[PDB]
RNA sequence: UAUGCAAAUAUAAAAUUAUAGUAAUUAUAAAUUAUAUUAUAUUAUAUUUAUUCAUAUAAUUAAUAGGAUAAUAUUUGUAGUUUUUGAUACCAUGAUAAGGAUUAUAAAUUGAAAGUGUUAAUAUCAUAAUCAAAAUUUAUUAUUUAUAUUAAAUAUGUAUGUGUAGAUAAAAUAAGAA
């Protein structure tokens, strides 16, 4: 009778370190032992965590653009997906691509210390979008 | 699966268990540091004894001092077991420490008439010599408590002088295993809760963890552990 | 997550931290998305330099980046939901269940006040206070008199 | 009450209570606190220094008229901070076409060093026929007594550290105290260089005095970089200097022995490409260097993986055993009563009870 | 509704019940507990105003990490998967509200402690949470009435019908009431 929320994930430090480095007993949290972080995370798993951070305009919302299942079903009955060269026939394609989301320099300053415009706030330290990597 | 040693439950065979992190008393949590390859008497056991430490004298100190001697440093040769001594260092007066205590009460000619050297007056230097530097040490605890001014201890002394194995206080690092219970002098209660709480000490304690730590070196210490990793009777996520 | 091992008493408490995102969101995006409105709507010529087809190209040109700016923070303040930090209450401005010193509710004020965890002053339950502005004319006079201690009090450069 | 705690400083009920100050009270300072004087900590940074030169220096100071009237050979040698892009060869031709004109043996020094420093920029091995053509009759050979300029010494250094040459030691032997003596005038930037570069040529005895010389001179361990170290103490396999290594590791702090443990983990893992050359594999040096930063630093406390395999004594668990040993206490009785004497010596004790496995 | 047929509490007694065998004593007393002002006398009560009352949506909560004018750390770029289990879609102890009937003029306030969703020990599939543009059927709510009527976040198309049944709400405090 053992559940789990994700039934697979991977190590940070690869075959070259851990064997020698499992020799010294590393001081764990007292109150819990095994932790199991985002940066230890599955590529699938972690994707589809990821896509459900946003409230809206991300892909785990059924309904934000950038999904990709092929039907929904809603209060019990099911509707296809208008596909995006259907939705172009009548809504106008405008669509520049990365670079309207960034911003200059000298504009950082002025959107307070921002430069991109993605509703995920990027911080350019290496400390907050700390993954492995 | 579940397990008496996952569990969380308070009491394990009767006993405290001491694998809950709420079972500890706070202060045990707090930094420490290692001190096992330290001095005997540095070491954490001699906590009561820690504020009656003598200073240092090294080997180019005493080498210094038998080349070029000073009247007023009375280097003294605490060593019992005159069948175990051998060579004489050199400007040594022989006082040992098994009568020290009583030494050092005598006056000064009550002293000289008995030993054959006069009282090294409270106030010139004293450096005190034996078998690794241990019956030097515990002497220097009584010329300190006798309140002398300067009394070093040279660690190593005679044996690491002259290059012999001669062991003194013959006392093994190691511990046997706890065979008892837990005693009652380590259990801690709460004073405000009255919740009854552990404490590093009888069957678990530094010693035994620092006597338990892994070897330096990998070849030796793969020796110890099984094949297939260090630690496998605990689960992955718990090592 | 789910329910495994949750560290605080309730679940609704992150939703603070999420509004707080939210807020910082606003800070960044208010000033881009004013100006691309201003520029975007204004029928007038903006000066000399931009007249006629170079100015309403340029309005296109604006507005087209601004829809194509991606997450750009749209929502109002006053539309966007008040909950307390200390026990996920929800709260809307302008009523009686939001406080707007303390940003609590009425409940976690009422339980404040009535334990000692806020050093607040009792008056008349039906009465003005003891501020001179609000016995003078009420909510709207004190704050007009916040509005010119703030701004009107200085003459501009 | 409840899960959530309560702040002393904004409760007015705890600031006003008993064991704070009441407001009728009056309100004042009492024992003013002075941290900052009577024990000051010193400036310590996590980042290092950003404006620091992190590159070794040369001293290059000469006649200002020889510097002038050398000014357009000079252009294409490196200045300070500037450094210029020209051909190793181009500079090196125009100093072996030019050095015997001026006649001046600093000049010449110093112009020499200029050269090194700048074809040891460019990773130019061929100028050690240079040292040979000019230093070598008569600052070292068969009891040279000449004494060579520091700024010399030290391009020669860096040079041969940039180029991983094996003439080293020659040079470092007379850099010794009973020689030249420039080894307390050595910066740690070129103190790093010389263990990076032993450290990737692989020498075993190398590592060991130069090591044992910063400790004699007193360079600073700690502003020495951790790569470098890391390098210099993953060549070492031999069992004599393997024992000096450990008992040499005492002397870092606690700080730098943690992160050299840090920076040999992730170079020997993860950081495998930031190193031109790949270090080799010294799973001995590794596992050492995890076990002393894992002493010196400050020991936690994992009360479960302590003790997870404890199992308490037979007395004291046996109402809560089903099947344990109870007759092995007897047993230890008899054993330690025959060892005192008390017992008969080596009396035959048979079974008293059953044996229920 | 006394004419006959009919000894009968005004007491010479031996713990209850029972045919003088059934069970184990039996009865009784006191204190307290919400029903009854009296007609000068610790207050004259008696007037004005009002009543078609409605809203809730698209799921992931369990780490610390410092930068210019500072005597030097690439710590530039800090990298050890996996043994636990409740405030969640029931339940999972306590705690604040509304509710005027007798301590009054006087140098004075006309709002109560008896408890109101969220808060501190019982567990044992629980991902129900706003960041806009949304779905009355639900006791507890003062709306503008007939000269001039929709411009800035999008903001109400419904019911003219003799001030009109039943039922019901509010006020004796800078107001005017005996
Ligand atoms: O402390 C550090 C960190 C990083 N690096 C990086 O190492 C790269 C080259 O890799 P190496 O550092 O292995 O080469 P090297 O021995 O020739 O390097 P130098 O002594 O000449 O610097 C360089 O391009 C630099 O960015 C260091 O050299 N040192």
């Amino acid at each position: 009778s053992v559940s789990g929320v994700f039934s697979k994930g991977r190590g940070i430090g690869h075959e070259a370190t851990t064997s020698i480095l499992r020799y010294i007993p590393r001081a764990r949290v007292p109150w819990q032992p095994s932790r199991f972080g985002r940066e230890n995370l599955t590529a699938a798993d972690m994707a589809r965590l990821w896509s459900r951070g946003r409230y809206r305009d991300g892909p785990g919302n059924y309904n934000s653009g950038y999904c990709t299942e092929r039907t929904h079903v809603l209060e019990e009955n099911t509707v296809s997906i208008i596909p995006r060269r259907e939705l172009e026939k009548y809504m106008p394609d405008i669509t520049i691509g990365p670079k309207a989301l960034v911003t200059p320099v000298s504009l950082m300053n002025a959107r307070n210390g921002h430069r991109v415009t993605h509703d995920l706030l990027h911080s350019y330290d290496p400390h907050i979008g700390r993954l492995g990597k | 699966q579940a397990d008496r040693r996952t569990r969380h439950h308070m009491m394990v065979d009767g006993q405290i268990n001491p694998r809950e992190w709420f079972n500890w008393h706070p202060k045990e949590y707090q930094p420490w540091y290692f001190d096992r390859h330290k001095f005997l008497y540095e070491q954490r056991q001699y906590a009561q004894f820690h504020h009656l430490l003598c200073h240092q004298v090294y080997l180019k100190d005493m080498l210094h001092l038998m080349r070029y001697p000073e009247p007023y440093t009375h280097i003294i040769d605490c060593r019992t077991s005159t069948q175990k001594m051998h060579r004489w260092v050199p400007h040594s007066l022989w006082l040992p420490r098994d009568e020290v205590e009583y030494a050092l009460q005598l006056s000064a000619d009550e002293f000289l008439d008995m030993y054959g050297f006069r009282k090294p007056d409270k106030s010139d230097d004293v450096i005190l010599l034996s078998h690794n530097g241990i019956y030097s040490e515990q002497a220097g605890w009584e010329w300190k408590k006798q309140f002398f001014q300067h009394v070093y201890n040279y660690r190593g002394g005679t044996n690491e002088l002259f290059g012999e194995s001669y062991s003194d206080m013959n006392v093994s690092d190691v511990l046997s295993p706890w065979k008892g219970p837990f005693p009652q002098s380590g259990v801690f209660v709460d004073k405000w809760s009255k919740r009854k709480v552990l404490t590093r000490t009888g069957p678990f304690d530094r010693q035994y963890e620092m006597q338990d730590f892994a070897l330096p070196d990998l070849e030796l210490e793969k020796a110890r552990h099984p094949e297939e990793g260090p630690r496998q009777n605990m689960p992955f996520g718990l090592q | 997550m789910r329910h495994i091992g949750q560290d605080v008493p309730k679940r609704h408490t992150h939703f603070v931290l999420e509004s707080r995102l939210m807020y910082e969101k606003s800070f960044r995006d208010c000033w881009l998305h004013s100006v691309c409105r201003a520029i975007s709507q204004l029928d007038e010529p903006l000066s000399k330099t931009v007249v006629g087809t170079h100015q309403k190209m340029l309005q296109r040109k604006v507005t087209c980046f601004q829809y194509n700016q991606y997450g750009l923070f749209k929502t109002p303040y006053y539309r966007l939901a008040n909950v307390d930090r200390y026990h996920a209450v929800q709260g809307v401005a302008g009523t009686r269940e939001w406080v707007p010193y303390v940003n609590v509710s009425y409940w976690t004020m009422n339980k404040m006040v009535r334990g000692g965890n806020l050093l607040v002053h009792r008056v008349h339950y039906t009465g003005w206070g003891t501020d001179s502005h609000l016995k003078k004319g009420g909510w709207e006079h004190r704050w007009n008199k916040v509005l010119q201690r703030n701004v009107l009090q200085y003459s501009r450069i | 009450v409840g899960y959530t705690p309560v702040n002393p400083d904004t409760s007015p009920m705890v600031a006003y209570s008993q064991y704070h100050w009441h407001y009728n009270l009056p309100q004042g300072m009492e024992r003013p606190h002075s941290v900052n004087r009577t024990f000051a900590a010193p400036f310590q940074s996590n980042h290092s220094l950003v404006n620091k030169y992190r590159g070794v220096w040369i001293e290059f100071d000469m006649h200002p008229a020889f510097s002038v009237a050398l000014e357009p050979q000079l252009r294409k040698l490196p200045r300070g901070r500037t450094l210029p892009k020209t051909p190793a060869e181009e500079v090196i031709a125009d100093y072996t076409a030019l050095a015997p004109l001026v006649d001046d043996e600093k000049t010449r020094d110093l112009w020499l060093a200029k050269v090194f420093q700048h074809c040891a920029f460019q990773r130019c091995g061929g100028a050690m026929e240079l040292w040979e053509r000019y230093c070598h009759q008569r600052f070292t050979a068969e009891g040279a007594t000449a004494k060579p300029p520091l700024s010399l010494v030290k391009s020669v250094l860096f040079y041969c550290n940039k180029t991983d040459n094996s003439g080293w030691r020659a040079l470092f032997d007379r850099c010794l105290k009973d020689g030249w003596n420039y080894t307390p005038l050595f910066d740690t930037a070129q103190w790093s260089f010389m263990l990076k570069s032993i450290g990737r040529m692989g020498d075993e005895d190398g590592v060991r005095a130069v090591l044992e010389e910063m400790l004699d001179v007193q360079a600073d361990l700690d502003r020495v970089e951790a790569r470098s170290v890391v390098i210099a103490l993953n060549a070492v396999t031999n069992a004599d200097v393997y024992e000096f290594v450990k008992k040499y590791l005492f002397n870092f702090g606690e700080r730098k022995v943690k992160f050299l443990r840090t920076t040999y983990s992730d170079l020997r893992g993860h950081g495998a490409g930031k190193l031109r050359i790949p270090l080799k594999e010294n799973d001995n040096m590794y596992y050492h260097v995890c076990w002393h930063s894992s002493i010196r630093s400050p020991r936690q406390f994992s009360p479960r993986q302590l003790y997870f395999d404890y199992t308490p004594s037979t007395l004291g668990s046996s109402s809560h055993n089903p099947n344990a040993k109870i007759d092995d206490i007897v047993k230890d009785k008899i054993e330690k009563w025959k060892a005192e004497g008390l017992l008969p010596e080596d009396y035959v004790h048979e079974d008293r009870v059953y044996d229920r496995s």
